[PDB]
């Protein structure tokens, strides 16, 4: 049901979803729990995560908008704020959230992450110092997740 | 075959996102793998044509060692100028006299200070003046190569 | 067809084919990038062995020529001296190499070098070819990722996909 303030703003989000979706961006809440997100990132171009297919899974809480979610990669990631399971280290996920940020402001943050990773939090130690310092062999093991990605026959943006 | 822009994407949309894709990716990869075949042959031609021809150089030392033994005094010297004439492969026998060339140059006439800076030098210069030209070479094959298949698409119908 | 040669081709292929054909050039790639790289290497280090022998006779040739009296033999050790080019250095030798021995053996005694200069002027060009090879070099590894950008770039622009996603 959708009487819940949290509730009844995540619909408003999927809202703006529905209407004026970012540009490489979908999001759907699961047609039940309304509380579990299927999210799905494009590279942006210009970027080594560029034409990637990055699956993202968006877990909200009851007092959202006044807490953040908890976001998930689900596609094989390779970036210096990812940890090894998914979990993305970003600002406006953990110290600097806003009710102001609906679902598309989230996804939007993570994906300007492709083209300038934080570098303060090395959640990927090995991304972290390749991004630094070696950058061509950064790029090299970037596009390898982009061709992973590729693999999913993206069943979860079906209706 | 896809949908409307001002529209969350479908899984028909990515679908086709991801084979457009994978041809692109497919196609980087086709050229990189083209390019380098051509500079591989280029590159196994270019080493067997060099090791060809050191044999003028390694039959003239050879003679020129066997014609001073007579006449050496040091028995190391006179053993290891025996070891330079008594070896029959030539990848041992090139580099035993790139590697003692200083060594031999002396044996042979019988300042040496001066010898082992002009050999130095002389390797060195080269050395490098070739290594430079098939650098040239390989940069000016390559775009080329390249040029190839852009003018391919600047003019394609 | 096995492989589709066009992006507008690929409609019709199915993932799996793709990846697979993906995987196969891929992996070539890989296969010829350590070929390349193993045999710009044997390169090199044969260039520095086949030079170490060129050299000694050089430097025997540079040990003789005071002493050598008939210009026409001089001329032909000069030749040989101060050339850089070793297919030009290497048939030289080849061609005439029995005569080389005898041109050695026939002066009579170990004469001293004369000249420092040819030792610096080799010494500045040692640095200036140095110089030039790595910025050669340079020149052809930023040319394969650029004229690979511009290739890519092309198909990008010409992708409905990319257009429909990316495109405001």
């Amino acid at each position: 049901h959708m009487s819940t303030p949290a509730r009844r703003r995540l619909m408003r989000d999927f809202k703006r979803m529905k209407e004026d979706s970012p540009p490489g961006v979908s999001a759907s809440p699961l047609p039940d729990n309304v509380m579990i997100w299927n999210a799905m990132i494009i590279g942006p171009a210009d970027t080594p995560y560029e034409d990637g297919t990055f699956r993202l899974l968006l877990e909200f809480d009851e007092e959202y908008p006044n807490k953040p979610p908890h976001v998930k990669f689900l596609s094989e990631m390779f970036h210096p704020n990812v940890y090894a399971n998914g979990e993305i280290c970003l600002d406006i996920l953990q110290n600097r959230w806003t009710p102001t940020y609906d679902v598309a402001s989230i996804l939007t943050s993570i994906q300007s992450l492709f083209n300038d990773p934080n570098p303060a939090s090395p959640a990927n130690v090995e991304a972290a110092t390749l991004f630094q310092d070696h950058k061509s062999q950064y790029v090299k093991r970037v596009k390898e997740t982009v061709e992973k990605s590729w693999e999913d026959d993206m069943e979860d943006m079906a209706d | 075959e896809l949908s409307d822009p001002s529209e969350p994407l479908t899984q028909k949309d990515v679908i086709a996102f991801q084979k457009e894709a994978l041809f692109r990716c497919l196609n980087k990869w086709r050229v990189k793998a083209n390019q380098l075949v051509e500079e591989n042959e280029v590159l196994a031609a270019g080493l067997s044509k060099t090791t060809e021809s050191v044999s003028g150089c390694c039959s003239s030392i050879v003679v020129l060692a066997r014609s001073v033994v007579e006449d050496c005094s040091d028995e190391q010297d006179k053993r290891f100028l025996q070891q330079l004439i008594n070896t029959e492969d030539e990848h041992t026998l090139t580099q035993i006299i790139s590697n003692n060339s200083a060594r031999i140059c002396e044996l042979i006439l019988k300042i040496s200070d001066n010898i082992g800076r002009l050999q130095e030098l002389e390797s060195l210069t080269l050395t490098l003046q070739k290594l430079l030209k098939s650098s040239e070479n390989k940069l000016k094959k390559a775009t080329e190569y390249y040029e190839n298949i852009i003018a391919q698409y600047d003019r394609q119908d």
